[PDB]
């Protein structure tokens, strides 16, 4: 009657024979991960045509794992769909919370009864401590130790040390970000100042004055007969530079 | 009267029982004694290693096997699905019995009490208990027990279940590679309504 | 033989025993088995919860319920006095028995073993144990069990008594209010001196 | 029947045990029934304090006492070098039976289960279980209780053995010299396999 | 036969009727915290003269919680009398002892077994950190790490700074009381001068001298035809004020 | 029949009698550490020779103790020679290891089972804290916070603070004991110069030089007709003085 009939929810109980005589019976088993509902048989006899008789394992229903209910402020997200045998759930806490625990917990199977991996994890509020002390500025709420989420300070450099003052270089406001750390690197407080951008056979045509600290712009126009060799727009950088450097007026 | 035990005899020469999924022939000795006690039926059961493999699950922290028993119709044991490979019988002496089963289905746990793909009574299908591992330096070991009476049907055959799940999870093992002799569970004694005659 | 058990049947269709001070109708499903081991009693007991306060004490962490058990001279249940609200009677399958209780006061606790009022004998009239609660996500929740044999009695008519305390005192709560269904006790058995026919 | 049980009586009188090596004269009260279950036997055992030094053992941290048992080929009580002092008998209501003992050797622990000096069986000689003890401000103590069925023998005369030792290793005694009154454990029941009749 | 009577230890079984027939009974059982102790009947049966049987509650006796041993270096005090249920125990510790644990334990009924609220407290050792450090002045037992119940400790004041000496301001010796405490506040240091008291048209009659330190005390007498406008006699205070202020004689 | 024979394995149930009848039995069983093994007897009947029959303790077989395993990095040295009864296991760790435990076990007898004291105890590494910081002087690894078993730090004194360099006292190099304590004590950095040796009536032989530090070795010769009052061969101390002291060449 050849090899009996394969299966995806039901295996065969014993090995196979190639060759099978009239009247045979052949059983069949739900496998690891299904079990069994009535009345549908799971089992086969050869007829008189030495063939098999109809048979399904429509009767080999699916074991699944226990519902998992979603994390206070977070979720539980079943990657291959359900809660059956052999599939996983991912946990991922809100924003601005972090997970403690197993953030994979596998469907398992101990005695014949559906188990998960472990128990769910908690997602903890997200804290972090003071933000860095900056040379010659200062940042506020100086006297808070610890800070929470999208918590916001912003840094101000010092008093005028002489005739030049202190220059903010980055982002004056800072965070707590969801990793527990500051959303961006703390910013500097140094005195920036430029020299006097002087062009030969050039005109100065905008940002007029004495002194150029950080950011300054300036532009130049060339005399008659002259081109301008670069960028006419001029920016000071926080490394007391003109960036991009000082143009020059050639002749034609 | 020996018709009120049904039992596998008094350890048995040879290994009776395949008790895990790696192992290709016998691994253990089961020792099963069901006895009629009224309406109740009083199970006795532990485990007697074989096998190198299943010996040397006592040098692993954690650890979990099971006992898988089957019944058909009758109550005769399906020992072709179940993990003793050996039926069955009555009390004679110290070993079983070689005549009919008197009442097989009687010693059986009931459907009315233990009911099968029932999910508003699941809870019921449970008992749980603990037996202990006499170590090499002869400290008590705790073994967790889980029993799920029916529940569970594999195919259109099994008409009554048993399954008993011996398992620990612990920081240290039992035993080491040169300490590790036998695995030999204390017995266990549990209690379940059984099916009528 | 039927006669050697006094039970309250297999799964009542409606909820027999009244366990909570709270409830004004008959709150759970009570399954007591007594069965006479010789010159003991082979006592099975575990509760099935019905209404949905009963149900409910899955979600708190300190809870504690008691089962009384009241019986006359002739080892009769006094329902009226009793938290079981339905009599004991014999074997009738997987029910309870029409007819007629043979030596009711056989299943009965002795008081030469188990006293009543004797404080220096007070200890002897005490039981413990443990029995688990399958919880929503497959675990076991441990319960402790106080049992007392006779001791206290209530009035001229309780002859024989015995009390069963299910409680637990945790900082986790079995089960939480969208998770809790219905609160089952895995069965527990203890053993007495029975008193004579 | 009454020759389904074995026993010590319930309450005896005076003290039929002599449980310490200290002790001059019989320092307790042994409460041992043996029931007949099919082939095994159900084991029902507890102590009740008589003299004052057993009774002063709630006092320490660390104790021990162990309830030595010995029965010679028949299946007979060796009243001389057992700890227990009376012989044992059937049932007669709440008391022993003076007459013939029917089929001693039936309620005796298997050789074939549990073997005398076999090392390479030495784990199945050993069974380990728990009883409480109800202090002064009504709270149940744990005690491990350590059962060896047969193994060890003491001379030509011992052909069946039971030892059955109650111990606790805890920070805190469970009494102390004004609150302590009598030391009586809770009834614990084993079970084993048990010899041909 | 009307209604049943009422008793204070046992409770009708049932509702009552408002009317009962003869030969017609009535049960009653022992209250939460009462039990039953024989021959004494707890039913009664109506009579051929419609009145009901003599009964009493005489056969219910109090439930009793266990007797608690006095703490080591404390005591139980029970409140309401016994130890009958409903009843409540205080713990009090002895002089020169902390309790830890409950103060409070109530007796309770845990499945018909009379059991109280939880174990009882512990009366511990009262240890206090060293006295406060006083500037100019120093107190005894210096290098002291731990004080128990009782230990006192004196202060004195520094060498004199110069042609006045310091002035030690309130109470020397402190020791530690029984809530881990210092019984009184730390004496201070302080240099305290007062100013020459002069009276216009008035003589000095007591404390005679050319300075004034703290709690010196004066007298003054008025001259003939002059009366006293305040107080005679004049205490200098802590802060180097006279306290009453200096008198003044004025003219009849 | 006399008082019946005595063993070393076996006790005799109940009381002796001085004399015995013909045909009286005594019984022995096997003491506390002794387990009996079939089928040799332990009873003796009186014979009609008023002697008792041959009866042997050889049936009582000494009760032993489980086999200990040797401690990682350590030892089980059974003192007594075997694991029976009465006997106890000592336990000494290897070169460089020290105990956590017990020292000592007992082999003790629990319900007719033969148990030890105890766990065996664990021999862990042996780790010391950096050797004491000695003034006007260095070691080697002054960064290394850990030190394990047999690690040697060399000491080095600080360049000269003038025309006198620092002198090296005792053993340069520790190393890390058995102890966890450091093999010798820390050298010392001291500006060791000793006075210039002159004797009278003498010459000096062997190192010459202006200026002597720790460890000079000098020698002298006495002139014609003067004898040594002494020793020929003097070296500078730690103290900066010389042992033995200067000597003295003494007329004839
Ligand atoms: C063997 O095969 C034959 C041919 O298909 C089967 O006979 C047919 O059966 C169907 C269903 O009853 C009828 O509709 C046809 O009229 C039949 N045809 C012929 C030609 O007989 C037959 O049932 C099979 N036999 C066995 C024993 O399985
Ligand atoms: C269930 O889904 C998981 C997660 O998507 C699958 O595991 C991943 O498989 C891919 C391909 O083998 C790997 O690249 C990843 O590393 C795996 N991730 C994790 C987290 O395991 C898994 O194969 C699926 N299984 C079934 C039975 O559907
Ligand atoms: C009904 O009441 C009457 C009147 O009190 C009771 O009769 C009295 O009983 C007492 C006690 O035995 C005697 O001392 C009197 O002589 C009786 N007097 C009369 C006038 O009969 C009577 O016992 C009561 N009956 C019932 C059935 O309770
Ligand atoms: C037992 O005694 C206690 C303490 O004296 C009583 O409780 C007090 O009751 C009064 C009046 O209601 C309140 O003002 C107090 O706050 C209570 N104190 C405490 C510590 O509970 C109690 O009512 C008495 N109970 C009985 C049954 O006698
Ligand atoms: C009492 O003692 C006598 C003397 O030794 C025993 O008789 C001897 O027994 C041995 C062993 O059988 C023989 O070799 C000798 O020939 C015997 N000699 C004599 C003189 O009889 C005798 O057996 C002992 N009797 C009992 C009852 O113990
Ligand atoms: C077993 O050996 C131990 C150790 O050598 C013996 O105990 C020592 O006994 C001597 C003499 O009494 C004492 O001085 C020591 O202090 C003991 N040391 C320890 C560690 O106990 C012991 O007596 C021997 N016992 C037997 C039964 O052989």
């Amino acid at each position: 009657c050849e090899e009996p009939p394969t299966f995806e929810a039901m295996e065969l109980i014993g090995k196979p024979k190639p060759y099978y005589e009239i009247g045979e019976r052949v059983d069949y088993k739900c496998k690891k991960g299904y079990f069994y509902i009535p009345p549908l048989a799971t089992h086969t006899i050869c007829d008189r045509n030495h063939t098999w008789l109809p048979v399904s394992d429509d009767a080999c229903y699916r074991e699944t794992c226990p519902y998992i209910r979603d994390p206070l402020n977070g979720q539980a997200v079943p990657a291959n769909g359900t809660y059956e045998f052999g599939y996983q759930m991912h946990f991922i806490c809100n924003e601005g919370y972090y997970l403690i625990g197993e953030e994979i917990l596998y469907c398992e199977l101990k005695g014949s009864v559906a188990i998960w991996s472990g128990k769910p994890p908690i997602c903890e509020k997200v804290l972090c401590t003071p933000p860095p002390k900056i040379k010659n500025g200062k940042h506020t709420f100086s006297e808070v130790e610890v800070f929470e989420y999208l918590d916001a300070v912003t840094y101000s450099c010092d008093p005028a040390p002489g005739p030049d003052p202190f220059s903010l270089i980055g982002e004056s406001t800072i965070y707590c970000g969801d990793n527990s750390v500051w959303s961006r690197a703390a910013p500097e407080c140094k005195v920036v100042k430029c020299r006097f951008p002087v062009v030969e056979n050039g005109k100065q045509i905008s940002g007029f004055g004495k002194k150029f600290y950080y950011k300054a712009t300036v532009m130049f126009e060339c005399d008659k007969g002259f081109y301008l060799d670069g960028s006419d727009t001029i920016v000071c950088d926080s490394n007391s530079t003109w960036d991009p450097p000082v143009p020059k007026c050639l002749k034609v | 009267d020996n018709i009120n035990t049904l039992w596998t005899g008094v350890n048995p020469t040879e290994a009776n029982c395949q008790i895990m999924n790696s192992s290709e022939s016998n691994d253990c000795k089961l020792i099963l004694t069901l006895v009629k006690t009224g309406a109740l039926v009083t199970a006795f059961v532990y485990v007697i290693g074989v096998s190198n493999n299943f010996n040397m699950l006592t040098t692993h922290r954690n650890i979990n096997f099971t006992a898988e028993l089957f019944f058909d119709s009758t109550g005769n044991l399906l020992t072709r699905l179940s993990s003793l490979k050996t039926p069955l019988n009555h009390k004679s002496g110290q070993n079983m019995a070689t005549g009919a089963i008197t009442n097989a289905k009687g010693f059986m746990p009931s459907t009315t009490a233990y009911p099968f793909n029932d999910n508003s009574r699941e809870k019921e299908n449970y008992i749980y208990g603990t037996c202990y591992y006499t170590a090499s330096d002869r400290t008590a070991f705790p073994i967790d027990i889980s029993v799920m009476l029916n529940r569970r049907a594999i195919n259109d055959e099994t008409s009554y279940c048993i399954r008993i799940t011996w398992s620990w999870n612990t920081g240290d093992a039992p035993e080491v590679q040169t300490s590790a002799t036998t695995l030999v569970t204390s017995p266990f004694t549990f209690y379940y309504i059984r099916e009528d005659d």
